[PDB]
């Protein structure tokens, strides 16, 4: 795929053909728009098809999109999600975001599914809720922690990163922690997930997954995220009026 | 583990990575010279 | 523990009113996944006619072919389907249409001049100048022509205007009217507007006794607060009148002494028919076609 | 007679080797049966996991996954879940037709 | 189908603009929902353009000339010789049926040259398929010695929204069609209308374009009480706010004084989380059709020196891999992508 | 100025070794950058 | 500086689904 | 009470078009510089 | 151009509502919202179908290129 | 039924070879050519 | 050029023509600017290939 | 003007015909 | 996918892999060869040896 001017090969990157029925264009998900600096604004792209198996490896491993997470400007991030997504978030992982067993399970199939080969453990593995009794209610950061615990490999252990939020604690009244963002063992237990964690932004979740484990799997949690997210605004809308 | 790779174009990467950024500088003076004119001196 | 003969003993159905065109019903102790399944089907899913495909052998008017075949197509024929069979798309034109496929309507209007004293109105100094829906003369062929003996094929709005003229210009058209879901187009959807709404609830928290009842009262519909009296508190009379607007949210004095919320069970449908069928068997036959779909898979083999 | 065969299909990249998990391809279908399906195949008490995923809006597909715990195969969930939606739809039904009498 | 606007200064009558109405009054939903929808890119309903909403035409003209002062080029057909089913598309004087349906390749006009002593046409070529809406013959510059030589063929060109093409409002906020979405699968409001267009939330923080804000909660008070309202500018007042006048309107007329729609999700059927921001916006359908460079090439013509995929869309050409591309192609370290 | 150059190396009776990215596109060799910074042979087991 | 006048008897003209302007 | 728009007597001007002075005469003032300007190459005061 | 058969948002026709409308604000002499009403127009959608129509189809029809003046 | 429209006086009045293009009731040069009966197959979409 | 008005409420006439020189300003800097990278990449791009 | 670079399909790095070119008219 | 792109299927029946046939993708090819050039996944060409 290419998208001109290519002042750098980040412009140039393999992706995996899918093929779309009663399609008159072509389809590309919100993580490529920034190396290919690409707006949905009447813009055109090329495909190149190579002809032969060296042309395809190298279009599948060196110039492929995943291998492409880090500009080698800076060695900073060129992929993340980028507008509905990070609004959806901070509404997703907010304290009041609580959720039924049926609201819950239905979350993390409609963005994981083990035939299309997303899962690591070929079951998809659930937490227990966060309340027992009254009624049976897991929280919004417990899905967060959910799509990781069924992406990220079974044999190596859970992520552990404390990082920060661009919403400051006051935003979200007295003695809150909300923006100290922590994951202890593949879980986030405190603070919501802005730009500066699923964005194309240095030292936040994804960056720290694609650190520990590697690209593939980075590259999964962010169409994983970007489902989620994209199934969340779908369930629970998100507007802006004159009372704003 | 963080070598870099032996064959790596690191020529081309190199100017990518001056030119590339150097698209956000396009923009005029808000003494000494600055930006692009600066970078073709 | 939930059962379906233990959802018979909670589910109930409400009729507030029922008219030729429009049905207002309710649907009480029913999950959003079904209410929100018939209302789809009810707008994309249950089959009627219209027009498909026009074959046009003159058009002098202003009105472009394609304009004016779009327009024959959204009006909707007071046809009743299970009358017609679906069309197949594989087989040529000559085996395509049948007499239980098919329902031509013929257009044939040629506009002239009269003599009145003259702004002068367009039917009194052109004849054959408007040309409505009830234009649209319907053409029995076939084995059948004695099955739409006592069911004229007439739109179901007549006073529909298709197209303006003036002398000199003429429209010349055969119509194929077929069967056809909602879903593939608007013009095909048997509902004018198959919505539901959520039953209004209002949490009141506190007594708010007095005046201020009466402030209360204005911040919702005439018949939705009711008063007893100045004290004996403030109660909701009929909560399915709120227009939910939050009026009283926007005002200090109530913003903590009320809650607005729904009573996610209840669903208060509004059913409208473009005219071939009754709202009700437009619901019918929403609900036949999701206990269809569902019986289809039943007796399916679940093949690799 | 021929039965349809390109309907359901069982995703055996998907499938537990023995009996309980297993994703189902439904062809032609979305919300509409989708979320109708999950939901009353929840109400099953050896349903474990359930969830709908449609691929893509331009596919016409529609995806259910069926985790159950012991004694019951997801095969035998779905057709408790069909078997179930029909009943429901007969209780829809019953109770609209009385309701017009009663008028 | 043209549309007066609700919203409007008191000046669009002062000009006589309803003359030539150059919009539609459109129910826009100020929503964040399908997920295709987002900053560039808005959501046309497909139910709203299955019903003709902003359905436009586009007439194109072509002069058919013979002169290239003996006459040998003549209008029709030539005795003797006539290549098959040519007859479908002309009449018998050589001219082309009014109201038929013409493709890439169909003959346009037919005539017969006595130097060549054969029946030639005029085709019709264009990646767009066409009717004929207006033929006119033409026999001027002569004063007695008159023939025909000059015919102007004007064509219909019927334009249907496609994914591609730009809408805006009077705002200056416009979008490429990402996708017509079917209205079951579209968010319904409780009055039960779904959107004719959705905009994202994410266009107006960094635009600023407060005044489509004010339009909406204004179109959609004057669709109810059946009033235009004056959009002059400088007519209201920091005191004077129009979000309070026609908030006060929509409180008057049953709805909700900030904008607001209490609306249901089409895919879930669940109440959304908040009310949503709908109201009546006067949108514009902007003539241009951006997927017209839309080109594929497997295998197609060369120039015989460099042997090269020949420069042309139409032609069966080939895409260009620049200096950059190949710069790109050596930065991956990718030489076989090269090759 | 490819005149220009051209000019100055047959008067220099140059060769050109083709080891700069730009010689073997010329002359349609693979590059010698990343993947083309060896060669691959095959381990073929009779003598 | 006039303020923008407000429109003469402006009444209630949307209700719920099954009721109509009954109410006065 | 409102800047309302013209409905009834849009219409009837669509249908009759004035026999009389035309309607929008700011229309006539836009093209006001330019018919003028040609105007004054032959009418006006010397010659 | 002419009255569009349907509202598109949600269906309800329209076309046979037009000339109705003018009728309820001459001979009536009605305000436009009263109009709206009596003609069986409550949704704000349906409401401006008709209020917001142009009708240039009867300025398109005074050029009749098959009759003389 | 051969048809040729006049421009100016809108008479109906078809012309074969050898004939001056123009309308024989008035001194017209631009002739429209009318629309004939002929099949043209639309679907009402 | 000082302007105490906002987007919400509205701006004054006067606050109305000094935006719009100032919102222009930046349209003009966008026509007026002959620097370009294009050519400054292609230099090193060839002695560094 | 974007309508044109939108379909076009650049043969190098933009062109220096500006200042650059002004800069390039000094011989050594 | 984020790794993915959505080919519209005018360009899926246009461009073609020269996939040389054997034993483990004989069953493949076979069905492609059936489909031929306008069924998608079809072939548009086979090249003998
Ligand atoms: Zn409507
Ligand atoms: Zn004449």
């Amino acid at each position: 795929m290419n998208r001109q001017p290519t002042l750098h090969k980040a412009s140039m990157m393999g992706h995996k053909v899918r093929v779309l029925p009663n399609e008159k264009t072509l389809r590309l998900h919100y993580a490529n728009t920034g190396a290919y600096n690409a707006d949905f604004d009447g813009d055109e792209m090329n495909m190149h098809f190579p002809q032969n198996e060296n042309a395809r490896a190298e279009a599948l491993n060196l110039a492929n999109t995943d291998s492409q997470y880090l500009t080698p400007t800076s060695g900073s991030p060129v992929r993340g999600l980028i507008q509905d997504h990070i609004s959806a978030g901070v509404w997703l992982t907010s304290k009041d975001s609580f959720f039924t067993r049926e609201q819950y399970q239905q979350y993390i199939y409609g963005c994981i599914r083990p035939e299309d080969g997303h899962t690591t453990r070929s079951k998809i593995v659930t937490l227990p809720p966060t309340i027992f009794k009254p009624y049976p209610l897991w929280t919004g950061k417990q899905i967060i922690t959910t799509v990781l615990l069924n992406v990220t490999p079974p044999d190596m252990p859970g992520i552990n990163l404390i990082s920060k939020n661009k919403i400051k604690n006051e935003y979200w009244g007295k003695g809150s922690l909300e923006n100290e963002v922590l994951f202890k063992d593949g879980a986030l237990l405190c603070g919501i997930l802005d730009k500066s964690q699923y964005g194309a932004s240095k030292y936040g979740i994804v960056h720290s997954l694609h650190e520990v484990y590697g690209p593939e799997v980075a590259a999964k949690v962010l169409s994983v995220l970007g489902r989620l997210f994209t199934n969340y605004i779908t369930a629970t809308a998100f507007t802006c009026g004159m009372d704003d | 583990r963080s070598l870099i790779n032996p064959g790596e174009a690191v020529g081309i990467i190199a100017s990518q990575s001056v030119g590339e950024p150097s698209t956000q500088m396009t923009l005029n003076t808000f003494n000494v010279t600055l930006g692009i004119p600066r970078l073709r001196e | 523990e939930w059962n379906v003969e233990k959802f018979k003993k909670d589910f109930e159905v409400n009729i507030s009113s029922l008219d030729a065109r429009e049905a207002n019903f309710d649907l009480i102790n029913i999950d959003t996944s079904i209410a929100n399944a018939f209302r789809r089907i009810m707008i994309s899913e249950v089959p009627s006619v219209a027009a498909e495909y026009v074959y046009f052998f003159n058009n002098t008017s202003v009105i472009q072919d394609e304009v004016l075949a779009h327009r024959i197509g959204l009006v909707p024929l007071k046809v009743d389907p299970d009358m017609l069979t679906w069309v197949d798309s594989n087989l040529p034109d000559d085996e395509k249409f049948t007499d239980e496929n098919t329902i031509v309507l013929s257009l044939n209007v040629k506009c002239t001049r009269n003599p009145d004293a003259p702004s002068t109105d367009p039917k009194e100094l052109y004849n054959n100048a408007h040309v409505y829906a009830r234009d649209l003369k319907f053409e029995p062929q076939g084995r059948q022509s004695t099955t739409f003996a006592d069911c004229p094929v007439v739109p179901a709005d007549p006073d529909i205007l298709l197209a303006k003229l003036r002398p000199g210009q003429e429209i010349s058209l055969k119509a194929h009217c077929i069967l056809g879901i909602g879903g593939d187009h608007a013009k095909f959807s048997p509902v004018s507007t198959a919505s539901y709404r959520l039953l209004p609830q209002i949490n009141i928290l506190q007594p708010i006794k007095g005046e201020s009842a009466r402030r209360f009262q204005k911040c919702f519909p005439p018949g939705v607060i009711g008063i007893d009296e100045g004290s004996d508190e403030a109660y909701v009379k009929d909560a399915r009148k709120d227009t939910v607007s939050r009026e009283v949210l926007r005002y200090e004095e109530f913003a903590d002494k009320v809650k607005l919320g729904r009573v996610r069970n209840h669903f208060i449908f509004n059913v409208e028919s473009a005219g071939a069928m009754t709202p009700e068997e437009i619901f019918f036959k929403s609900v036949r076609i999701l206990k269809n779909k569902a019986e289809y898979l039943k007796n399916c083999p679940i093949t690799q | 007679e021929e039965p349809d065969r390109e309907k359901i299909k069982l995703l055996t990249q998907a499938t537990s080797e023995d009996g309980t998990s297993a994703s189902f391809q439904i062809v032609e279908e979305d919300h509409t049966l989708g979320n109708a399906l999950r939901y009353v195949i929840m109400k099953n008490p050896d349903v474990e996991f359930c969830g709908y995923s449609i691929p893509h809006p331009s596919e016409n597909l529609l995806n259910i996954r069926i985790q159950t715990y012991g004694e019951t195969t997801a095969v035998d969930a779905l057709q408790k879940g069909l078997k179930d939606l029909m009943d429901l739809c007969d209780v829809v039904e019953s109770k609209f037709t009385e309701k017009i009498k009663s008028m | 189908t043209g549309q007066t606007p609700i919203v409007k200064a008191n000046l669009y009558d002062d000009y006589g603009m309803d003359n030539f109405p150059n919009g539609f009054n459109a129910v826009v939903a100020v929503i964040s929902y399908t997920g295709y929808d987002m900053d560039d890119a808005m959501i046309i309903n497909k139910s709203a353009d299955e019903r003709g909403f902003g359905y436009g035409t586009m007439y194109k003209t072509e002069k058919v000339d013979l002169a290239l002062d003996p006459i040998t080029q003549h209008f029709g057909f030539g005795n003797d010789e006539w290549p098959k089913e040519w007859l479908e598309k002309l009449d018998e004087d050589g001219l082309p049926y009014i109201g038929t349906y013409v493709e890439e390749g169909d003959p346009i006009c037919a005539y017969f040259d006595d130097t060549l002593n054969k029946t030639k046409i005029k085709t019709y070529h264009s990646s767009e398929p066409a009717y004929i809406e207006e033929v006119n013959l033409i026999g001027d510059e002569s004063n007695k010695f008159q023939e025909l030589q000059t015919v102007s063929i004007k064509y219909r060109i019927r334009r249907t929204p496609q994914i591609g093409d730009k809408f805006s409002s009077r705002h200056g906020q416009k979008g490429v069609c990402s996708r017509k979405w079917p209205t079951i699968d579209m968010p319904f409001s409780e009055t039960g209308i779904q959107p004719d267009i959705i905009i994202n939330p994410h266009a107006f923080p960094s635009r600023m374009t407060i005044g489509m804000f004010v339009e909406s909660l204004a179109g959609k008070a004057g669709a109810l009480h059946g009033i235009a309202q004056d959009s002059t500018p400088w007519i209201f007042n920091e005191d004077d706010t129009p979000a309070d006048y026609f908030g006060e309107q929509l409180a008057k007329a049953g709805y909700n004084y900030h904008g607001n729609e209490p609306m249901y999700s089409g895919a879930t059927g669940e109440e959304l989380r908040a009310d949503i921001y709908v109201g009546v916006v006067y949108y514009q359908r902007l003539r241009h059709m951006v997927n017209d460079k839309f080109q594929v090439r497997s295998t197609g013509p060369v120039n015989s020196l460099t042997m090269q995929p020949v420069k042309g869309r139409k032609r069966h050409g080939g895409i260009r891999v620049g200096e950059m591309e190949r710069d790109a192609l050596i930065g991956h370290g990718t030489s076989f992508l090269l090759q | 100025t490819t005149c220009q150059f051209l000019t100055k190396a047959v008067l220099d009776n140059e060769r050109e070794q083709l080891d700069s990215p730009s010689a073997r596109i010329v002359v349609g060799k693979l590059n010698n950058v990343g993947t083309g910074s060896f060669d691959v042979l095959a381990k073929v087991p009779n003598a | 500086r006039k303020d923008v006048p407000k429109v003469e008897g402006l009444k209630l003209e949307h209700f719920a689904t099954g009721y109509d302007a009954e109410d006065f | 009470r409102t800047a309302d728009f013209r409905t009834l007597e849009r219409e009837s001007r669509f249908i009759n078009p004035p026999k009389d002075k035309s309607a929008f005469p700011l229309l006539q003032e836009a093209v006001q510089p330019h018919i003028g300007s040609f105007n004054a190459l032959t009418e006006g005061p010397d010659g | 151009m002419i009255v569009p058969v349907r509202c598109f948002s949600c269906g309800k026709v329209v076309g046979d509502k037009w000339e109705s409308y003018l009728n309820l604000l001459q001979e009536d002499e009605l305000d436009e919202g009263t109009a709206l009403s009596r003609l069986g127009l409550k949704r704000y959608c349906c409401r401006r179908m008709i209020l917001t129509h142009v009708d240039l189809i009867e300025k398109f029809l005074r050029y009749n290129p098959l009759e003389k003046r | 039924t051969l048809k040729y429209i006049c421009a100016e006086c809108s008479s109906k009045l078809s012309l074969s070879r050898t004939d001056a293009v123009r309308c024989k009731d008035c001194g017209h040069r631009i002739l429209l050519k009318a629309r004939t009966k002929r099949l043209v197959q639309f679907e009402a979409r | 050029g000082y302007v105490k008005g906002r987007f919400y409420s509205g701006i004054k006439p006067q606050e109305y023509y000094f935006h719009c020189m100032a919102g222009r300003e930046g349209l003009i800097d966008t026509a007026v600017k002959t620097s370009r990278s294009g050519y400054l990449q292609r230099c090193l791009t060839k002695q560094l290939e | 003007e974007q309508s044109h670079k939108k379909t076009k399909q650049a043969v190098s790095y933009d062109e220096p015909d500006e200042d650059e070119i002004e800069t390039m008219r000094e011989a050594e | 996918e984020t790794n993915e792109i959505g080919v519209p299927p005018v360009f899926a029946v246009k461009l073609t892999y020269p996939e040389p046939v054997t034993a483990y993708n004989i069953a493949e090819l076979r069905q492609a060869v059936i489909n031929g050039p306008d069924k998608w996944p079809g072939a548009t060409q086979i090249q003998n040896e």
